[PDB]
């Protein structure tokens, strides 16, 4: 009896493992793209300021 | 067939076809062996990582740009270079197609004939030409006239032109660049307690550069306000952790380009040599040219670059004239989409050194006409 | 002074690398 | 400019509801239902192509003429077409050239409408006499009421 | 020998599914700022290219 259990908690634990480490995975390239999107953000607002003062010049 | 377009540049290698709005590939040059031993057998570890691969195993590799000032120091690592950026950036054979080189102004000789040597025996391009950096970066500009200051990495110069017809005798380079600024703020950093030493460190010593620093407007009151506020202590994330607080060295990097006796360098400024630039000039197209400068390069993008010189002009220069400083958006590509032009003209399609012409003369053809 | 255009590749290179593993008609 | 309109209208409505079929599929998730300036070029940049803030302005100002920043049906299907560009060269300068100048059978330096109006009858599509007047507007940019060279030269600009 | 098993099997699964909890946590915030910035660099962009137009006329 104790060794079904043990193997039945071992698949679970593996399988269960698996998952959070592909989802942990996808996370970091979620924050990848996060990273991209704060330069882009701060290098438009950058431009349009630029613009906007040498028009009012 | 479409032509090579293809920048050595120093710092960043650019290239792409012909004819197109920006380069295909822009990656680092640099080439760098590993320097520790190395365990893992099998894991298909190579000699040299070259570009942009070796900006990511930089931490076990000794990265050495292959060009120091505009010249060329060691020419199997600028081959290595080549090879690379033929092969595997752009995937195209160089028996087919047509090579535009660029090269600093006033640069040896022997630079030169080597790369048309190289390009024309090892590489075997059809035909290939050697094109002065300022020009292109004037084409860019879609002008025909103007002072063009072309603050690259490698080495800063400063070509004046008007009509078409360059003025040979007033060309001031300067080997102040983008290089000395980052060398100076990795000097200028251990102020407060970050040594950055590796080879390695300098590459996050130009992040720091790019990222942070700016020019400022005028340099005195910023020296007084950033030592009594602290509204100007910027922080960056270093890449393992450990954040930094950059005080008043922000705008003390890019400040050398104006006086250049912080790097312990004699000369003027960025700021004087072009007015001496001008000033060298006929006394009747100095209008034109302050009315026309043009920036480029990739030092130049410094944010708020284009006030701080056009008020050191303004004061130099007699109150009568009007001094307008061109700064494009794309100034960092400016040389390269110049040349892109430049290679797509009909009218230029008869000034390549063809092959057999070089057959006849020897490496020695590229002083002659076809210049 | 003409300009020219590579870097919009073929629709179907683009179509491609946009889809991927369902990049199968499109 | 119209050209990807001309080239569309030429197709049918399977290009129609294979492209909304697109969008059903590609854009799917999303929260405007239109492709974006800003939509498609983060989708360049995913899929791996690097436009210009500046170019996804340009391209739509191009596409969009109401100022939305998105893509109408004959719109969106003109973009989606758009990005490929297929045919290019626009005929021969030289060749075009000289078919104008023998055009002003006069060789006074203008073009006499009439002439166009034969020249249409030539190509004898159905079309009305607001049609060539909705062309020569297209053409006659100074509104001198003939066919200037240099404005030849515009509107024949990269004609295929 | 089974019952070590099932213990170590019972502190795997609570310390997988405590990664995996902070994993989708990280997912989620991750996308919220991912379309918060990438609506903000729409505008931004939008911004710059009325003002550049301006700007030339
Ligand atoms: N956005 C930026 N802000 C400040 N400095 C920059 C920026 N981009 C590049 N640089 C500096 O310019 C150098 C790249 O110059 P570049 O024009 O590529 O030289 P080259 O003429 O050899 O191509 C880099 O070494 C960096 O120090
Ligand atoms: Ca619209
Ligand atoms: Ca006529
Ligand atoms: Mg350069």
């Amino acid at each position: 009896e104790a060794e079904k259990a043990a193997d039945e908690s071992e698949r679970g634990m593996k399988v269960i493992e698996s998952r959070a480490q592909k989802d942990e995975e996808k996370m970091e390239i979620q924050e990848i793209q996060l990273k991209e999107a704060k330069h882009i953000a701060e290098d438009a607002d950058r431009k349009y300021e630029e613009v906007a003062r040498k028009l009012v010049i | 067939t479409t032509a090579l377009v293809c920048d050595n540049g120093s710092g960043l290698v650019k290239a792409g076809f012909a004819g197109d709005d920006a380069p295909r590939a822009v990656f680092p040059s640099i080439v760098g062996r590993p320097r520790h031993q190395g365990v893992m057998v099998g894991m298909g570890q190579k000699d040299s990582y070259v570009g942009d691969e070796a900006q990511s195993k930089r931490g076990i590799l000794t990265l050495k740009y292959p060009i120091e000032h505009g010249i060329i120091t060691n020419w199997d690592d600028m081959e290595k270079i080549w090879h690379h950026t033929f092969y595997n950036e752009l995937r195209v054979a160089p028996e087919e197609h047509p090579t535009l080189l660029t090269e600093a102004p006033l640069n040896p000789k022997a630079n030169r004939e080597k790369m048309t040597q190289i390009m024309f025996e090892t590489f075997n391009v059809p035909a290939m030409y050697v094109a002065i950096q300022a020009v292109l970066s004037l084409y860019a500009s879609g002008r025909t006239t103007g002072i063009v200051l072309d603050s690259g990495d490698g080495v800063t110069h400063n070509v004046p032109i008007y009509e078409g017809y360059a003025l040979p005798h007033a060309i001031m380079r300067l080997d102040l660049a983008g290089r000395d600024l980052t060398d100076y703020l990795m000097k200028i950093l251990t102020e407060r307690g970050y040594s950055f030493v590796t080879t390695a460190e300098r590459e996050i010593v130009r992040d720091i550069k790019e990222k942070l620093c700016y020019v400022a407007l005028d340099f005195e009151n910023e020296m007084a306000t950033a030592a009594s506020s602290s509204s100007l202590e910027k922080s960056y994330e270093l890449p393992d952790g450990q954040v930094i607080t950059i005080g008043n060295e922000r705008f003390r990097c890019p400040e050398t380009l104006f006086q250049p006796s912080f790097i312990g360098m004699e000369s003027a400024g960025i700021h004087e040599t072009t007015y001496n630039s001008i000033m060298k000039c006929d006394i009747d197209i100095r209008k034109d040219l302050y009315a026309n400068n043009v920036l480029s390069g990739g030092t130049t993008m410094y944010p708020g670059i284009a006030d701080r010189m056009q008020k050191e002009i303004t004061a130099l220069a007699p109150s009568t004239m009007k001094i307008k400083i061109i700064a494009p958006p794309e100034r960092k590509y400016s040389v390269w989409i110049g040349g892109s032009i430049l290679a797509s003209l009909s009218t230029f399609q008869q000034m390549w050194i063809s092959k057999q012409e070089y057959d006849e003369a020897g490496p020695s053809i590229v002083h002659r006409k076809c210049f | 002074r003409p300009t020219l255009r590579r870097v919009r590749i073929s629709a179907d290179a683009m179509m491609q690398a946009l889809l991927g593993t369902r990049a199968k008609e499109s | 400019d119209d050209i990807y309109k001309a080239a569309v209208e030429q197709l049918t409505e399977e290009q129609k509801n294979e492209f909304k079929a697109a969008f059903d599929i590609f854009v799917l998730g999303a929260e405007d239902g239109c492709i974006s300036t800003k939509e498609l070029g983060k989708v360049m940049r995913m899929l791996g192509q690097n436009p210009t803030p500046e170019e996804l302005q340009e391209m739509i100002d191009e596409v969009d003429e109401d100022g939305s920043g998105t893509v109408d049906f004959d719109e969106f299907l003109v973009m989606m077409v758009r990005c490929m560009k297929d045919d290019s060269k626009g005929k021969s300068e030289e060749e075009l050239s000289d078919l104008f100048r023998m055009f002003d059978k006069n060789a006074d330096g203008y073009i006499d409408l009439d002439e166009l109006k034969m020249m249409l009858q030539a190509t004898g599509e159905t079309i009305t006499e607001d049609d060539i007047e909705e062309l020569m507007k297209d053409g006659d940019k100074n509104n001198d009421g003939r066919i200037d060279y240099d404005e030849f030269l515009e509107f024949m600009k990269g004609v295929e």
